[PDB]
């Protein structure tokens, strides 16, 4: 839960083999960062999808 | 809701969660889902639909 | 559209569980699938069925 | 055969050898001083290297910046190919030059410590930069260790920060980077690291299946106790309890019971099977589970008590259960909220605190693996403020070594944060332990300190644990041990399950785990090696202590094995014209020559392929006297003093005939080596393996001071029966200076064809059959039966054995195999334990008649045992009679379950627990609870 910490490679036991992934420090899609990214997320919301 | 490798957000489980439950299926987003997983709930497809 | 949805290619006769959510079809303009699997019947089908 | 031709050239030549002694005691003496010198070498390792790392840790400076001060190391997964670009900001990693080592079998390099950091862990972080930073002085101690020891394995740093770094720079196993092959290994969930990090435990993990833990949270519950009992030894004594508004067993043990992999199995499975329902109740299970802590009628391990609880959350502390149980809080509470829920987690860190434990939580599949270190991590408090009396060395039971070894015992030792010392500062988490230290010993650099080659194929050495688990034996074979049906553990076969059990041999098993010193003579069911006889063997066990460590050796030893032969070769030119005869030119005037792929010098590398050995052997005997200390004269002289008694014998007795009708091949086999087999056509046929001392037949000979036949393999693909023939072999039982010694066995292969003729031919003078020990066809007269020739008699009329054994002329043992490979069913191939039978002559009467009271019919038989042989006469007269065919006598490496285990916990055998513990320490700082 931090940006230090997400380095490096992780095992992923969704695939119900274990595989190593790496970490990822990301961004959601939709994520109000910004009055016009919170724009398009209230918009996205708002059409209801 | 308490299903393997899984237990979803949108339960009945609690007040809080069943009063956004029924706020989301009002607003008409996604109640399919939450009706899949009310009729895997009650046994499977073959006896609660 | 009775009963179309249940033929799922599932893996070469190992009784496994089938590959991909998805119908498929031995036809040609039906969905071929491919990784040595044969679309055989028995399959629930899309959203539990 | 010619035993008496061969007796008399022995006893020709009593000039030409001597005959010595086999002081057992003496020998076990040698050996145990040999081998406690070797570990005491290893402790010494260990000290030096446990003495550097912690000096060289206490004067480490801490930082966050290692990009101006890089650290270099080898990553061990890291690939072959000149990769620039493979380095982290903060390291820049070492590209070694491998070199081929014969000791490990993989690419080496001396040059330089490799390191192992798990996947799951980032290999750029703080702590590990840290680590990695204040290891080079346990790089140079490695040096410095293998500079004054050459023959050390893998010696290594466990870091409890997930890192390894072992001296000898090798690449990770299999999984640097190779697709389907993932690399686990974690160095802190390993044997060796488990059992030095803290004392032998007596857990008892309170799973709490009430309703509120359905769906994943039991999934994440069942798995975390399986991962958690993978972190028990066979010191450690543990149960499994399981309580909602009542509290039972999981499983069919009612008490703490050892940690072995068996009743590991046993509570798996009992985890596995658990499911949810009701409602909790804290004070119930905890009063349960205090109470299984409070038994002393059972075996335990009377040390570090402990409750793992396995819940979830809710609002029930349980102050009073805590208060009555628990006031001098002599046992630990680690509690672990599994699961991803939002109920209530005070309680359950309270628990931890207010009990000396600790507080885990287990969100996800993947957080597992992490935690039950982490209590381990917690346990070694106590051990840690006992300085230097919590410094002494432990070597583990015998495992498959990572780096693929074969098996090694590894010797731990651990190392302590030491600061702040006479210095004293606030000493935050001076309390945990910085590593452990490991160093393994080969378990074949053990068995090349007790030299078998000086007594009878029938002699040999085994060690003990004070578990009763075999160091050493002849029937330990390096794989694991199997646990059930088949749908990184130990290899812990004890003594018992090593050979046949008497009571005798359980008497001598309990006076060498108390150390003492004694000798037995007595009589032995002594299986024989193809694990299809059993004969009445002739033993002498003699024991001591290996001094300094927990282990006792002891000394197998035949009442006729006292004496060996003693080759007197010194002439230079007798051992030459005894040479002169093994090149693979001369196979037609002296039989086909196999010599037995021993270590007569180290310049020869054993093969398989034996006349490849036979070539080398021949090559380096051209040119031999330069090469005195490379290696041991005896071994040569003795193979070749062999080797000219048999070419005498094959000359002067076998060459001058030529041609017997019955025969289809003559064979003499010696201690020595030489398995010279005459006619060199049946050599093709000969299927026996080229070191004498692991042929089934010579060792069954011995014992055996009569003429046994060996029955052909039944169904085997090869050269079969009927253009092989038949074995037969009587051993040669020479005296020389009125002393039994039985330096060889001749032989006979007989055919089968001209032994048929002969039982037919009389037949004017139809069921009659031919049977030896352990009941197998030799040859019968219906023609049919001769078609399954060396078959089980029981496969082929089971009514007759069933009755033959009634009778009591056939007596049985029936006994496991933990080390056997196995086909896998349904609810490539995995271990199983298989369990095999073995039939030979219950009685020493010789004559037998009665009726078969055939179900609504009779049939009768007698029965006559060939004088000076093993084999016995059955005249049974019935045919195609009624079916009484109802099941069969399958003697065959059956498949099946073990000892049920439910049931030997309650007569355990005896075991004697480690002495000293350290646990309940007042110094320990409790305000951690996580
Ligand atoms: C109810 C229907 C008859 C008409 C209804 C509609 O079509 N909604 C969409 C879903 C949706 C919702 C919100 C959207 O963002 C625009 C917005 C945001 C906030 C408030 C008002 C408008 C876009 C799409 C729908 O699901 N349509 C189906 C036919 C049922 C499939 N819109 C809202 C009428 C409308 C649209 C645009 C405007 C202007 C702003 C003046 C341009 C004015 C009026
Ligand atoms: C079935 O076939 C022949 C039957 O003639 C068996 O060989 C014979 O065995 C008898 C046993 O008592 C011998 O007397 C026969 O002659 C012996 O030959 C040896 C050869 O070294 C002499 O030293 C003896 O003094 C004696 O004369 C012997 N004859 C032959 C030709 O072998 C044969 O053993 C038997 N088959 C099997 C498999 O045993
Ligand atoms: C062995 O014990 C010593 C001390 O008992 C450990 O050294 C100490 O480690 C801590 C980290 O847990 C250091 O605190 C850190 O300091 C840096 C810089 O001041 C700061 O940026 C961090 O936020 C954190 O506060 C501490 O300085 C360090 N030394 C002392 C004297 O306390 C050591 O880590 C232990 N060994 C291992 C292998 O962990
Ligand atoms: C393995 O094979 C050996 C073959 O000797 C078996 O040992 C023999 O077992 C029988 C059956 O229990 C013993 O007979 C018993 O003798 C006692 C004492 O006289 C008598 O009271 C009983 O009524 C019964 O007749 C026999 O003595 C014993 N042999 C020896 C030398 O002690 C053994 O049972 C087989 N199985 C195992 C697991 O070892
Ligand atoms: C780095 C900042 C760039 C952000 C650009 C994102 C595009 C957002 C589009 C906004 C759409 C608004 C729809 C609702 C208007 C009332
Ligand atoms: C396993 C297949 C057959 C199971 C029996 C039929 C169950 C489906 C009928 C119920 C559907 C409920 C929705 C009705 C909406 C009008
Ligand atoms: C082990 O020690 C005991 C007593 O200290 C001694 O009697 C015995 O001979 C020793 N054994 C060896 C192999 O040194
Ligand atoms: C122990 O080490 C010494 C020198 O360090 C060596 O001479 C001796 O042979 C070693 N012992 C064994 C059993 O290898
Ligand atoms: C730790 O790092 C510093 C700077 O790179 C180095 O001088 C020092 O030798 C390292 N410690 C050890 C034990 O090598
Ligand atoms: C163990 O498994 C069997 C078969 O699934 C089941 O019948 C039994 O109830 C299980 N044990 C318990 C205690 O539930
Ligand atoms: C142990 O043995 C004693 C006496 O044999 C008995 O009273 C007691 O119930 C047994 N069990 C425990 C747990 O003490
Ligand atoms: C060894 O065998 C001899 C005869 O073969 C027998 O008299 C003796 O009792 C046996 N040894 C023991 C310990 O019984
Ligand atoms: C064994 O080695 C010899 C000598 O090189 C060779 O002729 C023979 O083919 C080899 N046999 C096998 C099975 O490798
Ligand atoms: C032999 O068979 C009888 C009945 O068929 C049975 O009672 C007995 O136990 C068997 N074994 C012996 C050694 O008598
Ligand atoms: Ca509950």
């Amino acid at each position: 839960e931090l940006e230090r910490d997400c380095r490096g490679q992780y095992l992923d036991y969704e695939k119900e083999e274990v595989e190593a992934q790496p970490r990822q420090w990301k961004k959601y899609d939709f994520h109000y960062d910004n009055v016009l990214w919170a724009l398009l997320t209230l918009f996205t919301v708002s059409t209801g999808e | 809701f308490n299903f393997q490798d899984e237990t979803p957000t949108t339960n009945f489980d609690t007040f809080p969660a069943a009063i956004l439950t029924v706020f989301q299926i009002l607003t008409g987003e996604d109640w399919n889902a939450v009706m899949y997983h009310g009729i895997e709930s009650q046994g499977g497809v073959s006896k609660g639909m | 559209y009775m009963g179309k949805f249940h033929k799922a290619c599932f893996p070469n006769s190992t009784d496994a569980e089938p590959v991909g959510d998805f119908p498929c079809g031995k036809e040609a303009p039906a969905r071929l699938c491919e990784g040595d699997t044969e679309c055989r019947e028995y399959w629930p089908g899309p959203n539990f069925g | 055969s010619g035993v008496n031709q061969l007796v008399d050239i022995y006893e020709k030549y009593q000039d030409l050898y001597t005959v010595e002694p086999n002081n057992a005691r003496q020998l076990v003496e040698i050996a145990a001083r040999d081998i406690e010198k070797l570990l005491s070498n290893r402790s010494k390792a260990l000290v030096r290297l446990a003495l550097e790392a912690e000096k060289v840790q206490a004067a480490h400076q801490w930082r966050e910046d290692f990009a101006s001060n890089e650290v270099v190391y080898y990553n061990a997964k890291d690939d072959l190919d000149p990769e620039k670009n493979d380095s982290e900001p903060g390291s820049q990693r070492i590209k070694p030059v491998f070199i081929e080592d014969a000791n490990f079998g993989r690419q080496i390099s001396y040059q330089h410590a490799a390191v192992h950091i798990p996947t799951d862990i980032y290999e750029g972080s703080t702590i590990v930069l840290n680590e990695l930073n204040w290891t080079s002085a346990l790089d140079e101690v490695f040096k410095k260790n293998r500079e004054e020891d050459p023959s050390l394995l893998w010696q290594v740093f466990g870091s409890a920060t997930g890192l390894a770094r072992y001296y000898p720079a090798s690449p990770w196993v299999d999984n640097s980077r190779t697709p389907n092959k993932i690399d686990l290994y974690d160095v802190r969930r390993r044997p060796w690291y488990i059992q030095g990090a803290a004392s032998p435990k007596d857990m008892l993990i309170l799973v709490d299946v009430s309703g509120s833990v359905s769906g994943l949270t039991l999934k994440l519950i069942r798995t975390s106790v399986s991962e958690m009992l993978e972190t028990l030894s066979d010191d450690d004594f543990v149960n499994v309890a399981s309580f909602n508004s009542n509290a039972q067993d999981v499983s069919c043990f009612q008490h703490l019971v050892q940690a072995n992999v068996r009743n590991k199995k046993v509570l798996k499975d009992a985890v596995n099977n658990i499911t949810a329902k009701g409602i909790t109740d804290y004070k119930k299970g905890f009063s349960f589970a205090f109470e299984q802590l409070l038994n002393y009628n059972v075996s335990r391990a009377n040390c570090n008590k402990i409750i793992m609880l396995f819940t979830d959350g809710g609002e029930e502390r349980a102050q009073e259960i805590f208060n009555k149980y628990n006031k001098d809080k002599k046992v630990r509470v680690f509690t672990f909220s599994v699961g991803q829920h939002n109920y209530d987690r005070g309680p359950i860190q309270w628990m931890a605190c207010e009990n000396k434990g600790y507080y885990y939580e287990i969100p996800s599949i993947g957080a597992i693996r992490i935690n039950t270190q982490e209590y381990l991590d917690v346990l070694g408090r106590p051990m840690v403020l006992a300085g230097d009396k919590a410094k002494q060395v432990q070597w583990t039971n015998v495992y498959l070594d990572a780096l693929e070894l074969g098996l090694v015992i590894t010797g731990t030792l651990p190392v302590f944060n030491i600061t702040g010392q006479f210095e004293n500062k606030t000493n935050l988490k001076n309390q945990l332990i910085l590593g452990v230290m490991g160093v393994d010993v080969s378990l074949e650099d053990i068995k090349r300190l007790t030299p078998r080659f000086t007594l009878c194929p029938n002699g040999y050495y085994f060690a003990i644990d004070p578990n009763g688990y075999v160091l050493l034996h002849p029937n330990l074979q390096p794989k694991p041990i199997g646990v059930g049906i088949p749908t990184q553990e130990p290899v812990t076969l004890d003594f018992l399950d090593a050979e046949l059990e008497n009571d005798i041999k359980v008497e001598i098993r309990n006076k060498m785990i108390d150390g003492e010193s004694g000798e037995k003579t007595f009589r032995t069911l002594v299986k024989s090696q193809d694990e299809r006889y059993i004969d009445k063997g002739n033993r002498t066990y003699t024991w001591t202590p290996v001094n300094g460590t927990d282990y006792s050796l002891a000394l197998v030893l035949p009442t006729y094995s006292f004496y060996y032969i003693k080759a007197k070769l010194e002439e230079t030119i007798t051992q030459a014209r005894y040479s002169e005869t093994l090149k693979p030119d001369n196979f037609e005037e002296s039989g086909y020559t196999f010599i037995a792929p021993r270590d007569y010098c180290n310049d020869l590398k054993i093969s398989d392929n034996n006349t490849e050995f036979l070539l080398n052997f021949n090559e380096f005997i051209d040119r031999k006297t330069p090469n005195n200390p490379s290696c041991n004269a005896d071994l040569i002289n003795r193979v070749l003093l062999d080797a000219g008694f048999t070419n005498e014998l094959v000359q002067n007795y076998w060459s001058k005939q030529k041609n017997i009708k019955g025969v289809k091949a003559r064979f003499v086999v010696t201690d020595g080596g030489i398995t010279r087999v005459y006619p060199k056509e049946a050599g093709e046929n000969w299927q026996e393996n080229p070191e004498t001392y692991e042929d089934s037949f010579y060792k069954r000979s011995l014992d055996n001071d009569n003429y046994v036949f060996t029955a052909p393999y039944f169904n085997k693909s090869g050269p079969g029966a009927y253009e092989s023939g038949i074995m037969v072999s009587k051993a040669v039982e020479i005296y020389i200076q009125g002393k039994l010694l039985k330096p060889a066995v001749v032989g006979i292969k007989i055919d089968v064809n001209s032994w048929i003729e002969n039982f037919t031919k009389t037949s004017i003078r139809m069921d009659c059959v031919i049977l030896d020990d352990g009941g197998f066809l030799l040859m019968a007269n219906h023609d049919d039966y001769t078609n399954q020739i060396g078959r089980f008699f029981g496969e082929i009329d089971p009514s007759l054995m069933r009755h033959l054994v009634n009778i009591s002329v056939y007596a049985f043992n029936k006994s496991y195999d933990y080390q056997s490979v196995c086909e896998p069913g349904a609810a490539s191939k995995q271990s199983c334990i298989t369990e095999q039978t073995q039939y030979f002559f219950d009685n020493d009467s010789k004559s037998f008649s009665g009726v078969l009271d055939c179900g609504n019919c009779s049939r009768i038989f007698h029965g006559e045992k060939l004088m000076n042989t093993n084999l016995i006469f059955i005249m049974v007269e019935s045919k195609g009679t009624c079916p009484c065919d109802t099941r069969l006598l399958i003697q065959a490496e059956q498949t099946s379950d073990g000892p049920n285990p439910c049931d030997m916990v309650k007569q355990p055998r005896y075991r004697k627990g480690p002495d000293v513990c350290f646990d309940n320490n007042v110094l320990e700082d409790y305000t951690d609870c996580g």
